[PDB]
């Protein structure tokens, strides 16, 4: 990474051990869950264009989702080369063309032209493309259960419905419709007499029983 | 592309 | 965070790697245990916004939980906004990260005197974190009661608990429901709670 | 509101 | 904490993820062994008083201990407001202070500890917890009869760490209670030995 | 007191 | 490693117990799997000829790849002096940017010169090479060999496709495989779908195609 | 401890969770053993009287070890006192009492002061040298075995004798000139002797294989 | 060790515990195994005889390979008395005096006198002349203590060429010249011996690996 | 008599 | 050639 | 001999 030393410059890094390890292994156990994708932003906070692609390059396995996400930057650095014609060229911010001392050229300029931060928003696209298609549930198939805690069962509604990261208008008009229409019995009623504009913690508390 | 399939990511091309 | 350097000033760091895993691993060991709280407030020292939403989205699983934390961050910033309306003052969506950059971030932080977005955002977390304690509490306090073998000091470890979670009346709850053995004992001192253990151990 | 339900921490609206 | 910088000045730090487990795990593996008062100091070296608190607030169950150090820390705050009628008791004990006046009372010059003042009424709290959960008498020692001389001094101050009385008391104790219970094969040569007799000397003579 | 029982260390009064 | 420190000067600095002990779990947890590549390249990011030989030579085990890892060193060093022959300072020869001949003063001084004569990287670009060629020879399958079982799912296909030609790598292969091996190794009924969407289907487009 | 910073003036630093950690566990795992006390000694490297105090009272049991430790601290801080009597003049310290060196009766401003003073007076590194004799002593009351009990079984392979060997030679703390050889098997014995007097051990162990 | 901090000074630190620590697993994990020694030299980087000591002194254990150890350090160190006979007398101001073989070794040096000898313009290296000392005789150790001879390594029946070279090899490195490419196809499965016997001589070791891959 | 039996390490008298 | 079979990565010659 | 058999490395004689 790009980070501040004593006398308030901007100065390379080795990307550290720690750090390399942290991403292999949030990769291994976690796959494309969608707090995967957060993790990776942290991870690389600071991150030259080299540093991404070695992140992205410590991950063994997953190949089909590294090939889609291979496909996003191509997708997004001929859309860059379309708007963009030295400033950096698509290739350069994907780190194929740069080399690092360019790489830390463009980001401790002033002012700074952030082809990390550019790389790395391509980068997080793609992944968010994984983690819907790896969706392994749909939003209409999480339904309470007789037996189940209303708890558990938001935690499984909110957690499908992140992971389908649909639009702000179908994740409402699911959590309008679907959450209480798909309740067990028991927490169904005790809902409806709450009425509507219920906030979740009055749900919750009314069916902990 | 800048990428190709099934080459490493920041390979450079060529 | 922010951190400082060598001289007086404020400078921005990026999120540790030990604190990234430790926040992720405290919320998969202790769930929300009282104690995961001031674990929080510990991790996020220093905490820019995007920091607390860094560590508030990397957790996976308790999503009801999060989203009775969005609930909880949206009263908190439209009251701010009711008390809020040199530099520009951040509206509540600029603390809660949403519509700020971290160099806009970083300028409240860093400047003298500071406008505090990251401890003011942190208290608003806190303040829903503690509203789900509340609601995981699996138990009420008024239904712990001293087991007639049961230790006194392991009765009050389970009372003290109970209490804690749920967030005088206890002065009186406590003595009034321990066994009748200890309890005689306990209302014959008529008093501190380590000469109340002494007098049941 | 500036957390819509569902909606991940610090998302831009 | 307060820690020394590199060009000599005191700055606050936050308080690091190592210090916070390390704490955490010590209550964890250790219900309040006198061990603990110790790692605590050490784990709270340069703290302040907000990190006072933030360490003991991490502190999972063990709330009947946790209840007893908060009315210890009530006894020695109240007693500090008679002693003076500027920080007062409620700021040491962080709960009226905020971190900038912590901050400044400890780099002040002349210093306000209110940091190690803090830390000395929780230290008192704690030692006071571990007597109550001192499980044995240092008058139940006794040597076994095919237990080793080492193994039998290894009890006996043991027990007699955690039932802290004043010196007077554990020199009582050790001139008179650990020679008088040692089993009878050994306990003979304690007196050929002489009263005088260094520790190492009586573990020697009954090896 | 500074203190209660069940409330926080350093919790702020009032 | 030669790093730069907080004053702004390029200095020397020991090679850290933590990534020392990384390299040599990452190689015994995962042999020579292609992704060990980066992270070698990354573990020894600023390195020294000196330190790239350290983290090779704590490598307890693969001794036959790091055999072949040798033999590679020597055809790359045969290669460097075969093509090189004041105040003017001495040029590496081959056996120098390999650490064998050169001290570590004598690695800094060529890292740190203006202009610098950047040995480590010139050396790591070797071992990177050698490995390169151990991935290759212990990758298990082919990939022709890849085909998708009649009831395999299409993304645990593709996930073994593109592992397989990870490890296969050098271009000329893989882009036409790719286009022509992929679609034509699908079960029956997967296969007549890919065609139908024709070229210029991405793969995303392939797997929601393919998704039942 | 006492470090050295980065514009070269000793100043204090808290001992490190790490540090307290690491002396906690060498005692747990490896009690009184031989090698504890190199561990100890490089894990106070540094240390105040305070620090070295902290690191013996973290330990829990070995009280017996640790009163006889006491007794050890007692005696050479009487011969410290009875061989270094002890106002200030201005530029100068007061001078350390036995006592002051085991951080019973000094603050640490004054063992930072004793330490960081010019030149150092070193408190802490004299306390050390009486706490590593005091469990230098430990180590030789609690060796199970004497150096005269080490002697080659017939299946036992000679390195695994030479080991027992400087092992419990090394817990008793010359003697071994002719003890090594003269308690050996019989067939290498008399290969030892075939080599003669002044066989490297190296030459001796090559030989029973 | 001694390393160079923010000011670019040859300073004095602690050795980490996290080094500790490394060096005494190292050793319980790996005992004498070859790899121990490269781990040991990077583990004593820029150490002093002083913390070559420490290392070496917080091994439990292996005792009759420390004693060797010691054997070498004391014919190391006799030859560098007989080498290095120190003038003596009044040393001149500003000068350090000249370092014994014991003083190299940190018996008779004392931590400031390493540190002078170390950080001295130009520097005298006791910390890196000792570590040669010590890593000679841990090479004689690890000669001494491979269990298997390089003559009994030898293709079996089913197992497979590249497992049978790994074996080869980590053998080899025990020992510590010529028989290597020979022995190497003279020990290979009745198989693949006949196939790299018709690859021809002057084959690479990658080109005889694939032959019987 | 700097420490005494049962004293912990560096308690001031 | 620079590196010899079974003698370890940089080792000096003669 | 600057090492004594059984004392520890840099040990003073
Ligand atoms: O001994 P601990 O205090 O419980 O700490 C360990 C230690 O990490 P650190 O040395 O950085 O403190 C482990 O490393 P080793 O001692 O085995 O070398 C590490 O394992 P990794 O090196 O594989 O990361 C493990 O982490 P984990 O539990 O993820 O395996 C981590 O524990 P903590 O993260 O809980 O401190
Ligand atoms: O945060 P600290 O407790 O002060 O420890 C740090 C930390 O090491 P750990 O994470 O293992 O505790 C640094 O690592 P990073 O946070 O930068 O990943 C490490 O730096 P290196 O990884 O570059 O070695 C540094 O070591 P150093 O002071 O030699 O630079 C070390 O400090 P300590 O060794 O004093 O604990
Ligand atoms: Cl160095």
């Amino acid at each position: 990474p790009i980070v501040q030393n004593l006398q308030g410059q901007m100065v390379h890094q080795c990307i550290s051990p720690r750090t390399l390890n942290a991403w292999v292994k949030v990769v291994e156990e976690k796959a494309f869950s969608p707090e995967v994708i957060p993790m990776f932003s942290a991870l690389s906070c600071g991150a030259t264009p080299q540093d991404l692609n070695t992140m992205l390059n410590t991950v063994g396995g997953h190949q089909a989702a590294m090939q889609m996400l291979k496909e996003t930057i191509n997708e997004e650095a001929a859309e860059w080369d379309r708007l963009h014609p030295r400033e950096p060229r698509g290739s350069d911010i994907a780190g194929t063309t740069s080399t690092l001392q360019e790489q830390i050229g463009w980001m401790t300029h002033n002012p700074p032209i952030p082809v990390g931060e550019i790389y790395k928003r391509w980068i997080i696209l793609g992944l968010n493309k994984i983690v819907r298609m790896y969706s392994p549930t749909s939003i209409l198939d999480i339904r309470q259960g007789p037996k189940e805690p209303f708890r558990d069962y938001v935690d499984r509604f909110y957690k499908t419905l992140r992971a389908e990261q649909a639009s702000q208008e179908v994740k409402n008009a699911a959590t309008e419709t679907l959450l209480v229409q798909n309740a067990n019995p028991d927490c169904k009623t005790i809902l409806k007499a709450l009425g509507p504009g219920a906030t979740l913690e009055e749900m919750m508390t009314a069916c902990q029983g | 592309p800048v990428l190709f399939p099934g080459q490493p990511f920041g390979q450079p091309p060529l």
